[PDB]
């Protein structure tokens, strides 16, 4: 428990990494988070808007 | 300048797809210009077909 300063700095640099990451799986408000699944239902200037 | 039928004239335009878009005449996704077409049943059709 002493070390917390230290073990603080590692938690929050690991954090904002997994957020980073996890942040890959939103929409954003598009059909799909997946760019291949995007690109194999859409014709090309719909895709483009998603 | 070609001639087609009126079912056909709104596949002429950039994006669209349909066989004379597909095999007659493209359109880019970046087209600057404009598609004007006019019926020409009178000048164009023939009796027993042309």
């Amino acid at each position: 428990s002493a070390l917390g300063k230290l073990q603080d700095v590692v938690n929050q640099n690991a954090q904002a990494l997994n957020t980073l990451v996890k942040q890959l799986s939103s929409n954003f408000g598009a059909i799909s988070s997946v760019l291949n699944d995007i690109l194999s239902r859409l014709d090309k200037v719909e895709a483009e808007v998603q | 300048s070609f001639v087609i039928r009126g079912d056909e004239v709104r596949q002429i335009a950039p994006g669209q797809t349909g066989k004379i878009a597909d095999y007659n005449y493209k359109l880019p996704d970046d087209f600057t210009g404009c598609v004007i077409a006019w019926n020409s049943n009178n000048l164009d059709s023939k009796v027993g077909g042309n």
